[PDB]
């Protein structure tokens, strides 16, 4: 897990989407210090195995001046950086001819913009498109869309109204994960439920990727569900990516998860009667939303620690 | 959005 390392830039966006897992808006405050994230940037440049940064939020092109300065001190070092936007910045084709021809400089492999029913009052169609169509010009950015979706808001008419800005772009549809604003502003019977507390043999984690937060926290993955549990790698305010690595495959925790997927965890709430004491919903849109809520609490991490460590002392 | 875990990357 020591080729990639992401960055959460900011809480602050210029949307306010419905279902944001960070309730990201123009007045979040949640964020690591600018100069602390120049020194993280500035190791992670530096560092012999990382391979791909990438930059995430909220919204990073809204103060596109810090970007930019990330990815000149990225520059030297060639390591490869993908960027996620909301393509707010798309209304002029001149700042989008600007920001290509950046991210063609700098390295940039993957540009991803979300776009669908949630973001749609936040940021025009057009905006959307002239990225889109300005990205046939860089065939070596490789361009997605996201589609945040909910039963009744299953972006139809979002895909036709983007018309042929979209061909030859991978389009991916995904159901909510119920963490942040999507708790409280979405009705749980319009999330799509594909996985129930039964089906335990398909419950296993896809991976670790670690991300350093914008709450100054460290998660073992991008999922949006990671960052409402209280999984972090960091013990310190300066630790270095070998530590953060070694923290990540000595966790006994993450360990035993990978090795054994949720089913582990779920047969001892079972055995113990603690699927309703633990809120542990019966159906999930996604396998994150029951990573989520079995860790999503220090008391709930903790009740497993006598089991972990039986684990521990029976296999190692 | 492929797998999980880089779903806001
Ligand atoms: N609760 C949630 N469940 C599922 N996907 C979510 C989510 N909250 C946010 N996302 C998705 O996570 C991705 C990154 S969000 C941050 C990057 C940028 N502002 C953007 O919108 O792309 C987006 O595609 C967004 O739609
Ligand atoms: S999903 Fe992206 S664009 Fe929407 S509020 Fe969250 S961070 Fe901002
Ligand atoms: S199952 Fe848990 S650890 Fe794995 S990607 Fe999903 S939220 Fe992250």
């Amino acid at each position: 897990y020591n080729k990639t390392v992401s960055i959460n830039l900011d809480s602050r966006c210029n949307a306010s989407c419905d279902h944001c897992c960070f309730s990201s808006s123009p007045t979040s405050t949640t964020r690591m210090e600018k100069e602390y994230i120049r020194e993280l940037v500035t190791e992670f440049a530096k560092n012999k195995t990382i391979q791909v940064i990438s930059f995430t939020g909220g919204e990073v092109f809204l103060d596109y001046k810090f970007l930019k300065e990330l990815m000149e001190i990225i520059k030297p070092y060639e390591k490869q950086i993908t960027l996620i936007s909301n393509g707010f910045w798309g209304l002029s084709k001149k700042k989008v001819q600007e920001y290509f021809h950046d991210m063609n400089s700098l390295n940039v492999i993957a540009l991803t913009i979300s776009y669908d029913e949630y973001h749609a009052p936040f940021v025009k169609s057009s905006s959307i498109k002239n990225i889109l169509e300005h990205s046939r010009k860089y065939p070596d950015i490789d361009i997605s869309l996201n589609m945040a979706v909910t039963k009744d808001k299953m972006s139809n008419h979002i895909l036709e109204e983007l018309g042929d800005s979209i061909l030859g772009v991978k389009i991916t549809k995904f159901p909510m994960i119920s963490v942040g604003a999507a708790k409280t502003r979405i009705k749980q019977e319009n999330i799509h439920k594909f996985y129930s507390l039964e089906d335990e043999d398909s419950l296993h984690c896809p991976g670790y990727d670690i991300v350093y937060h914008h709450d100054g926290e460290i998660y073992p993955c991008a999922s949006p569900a990671i960052f409402e549990t209280k999984i972090t790698l960091r013990e310190e305010y300066n630790q270095s990516f070998e530590r953060t690595v070694e923290k990540l495959n000595s966790n006994l925790l993450l360990f035993i998860l990978r090795k054994e997927g949720f089913k582990w965890f779920l047969n001892i709430l079972k055995e113990n009667n603690k699927i309703e004491e633990f809120d542990i919903p019966y159906e999930f849109s996604s396998i994150c939303g029951v990573c989520g809520s079995l860790f999503n609490s220090a008391e709930k991490i903790n009740y497993f620690y006598p089991y972990m460590e039986k684990y521990y002392n029976e296999n190692f | 959005k492929s797998k999980e875990n880089r779903w806001i990357l």
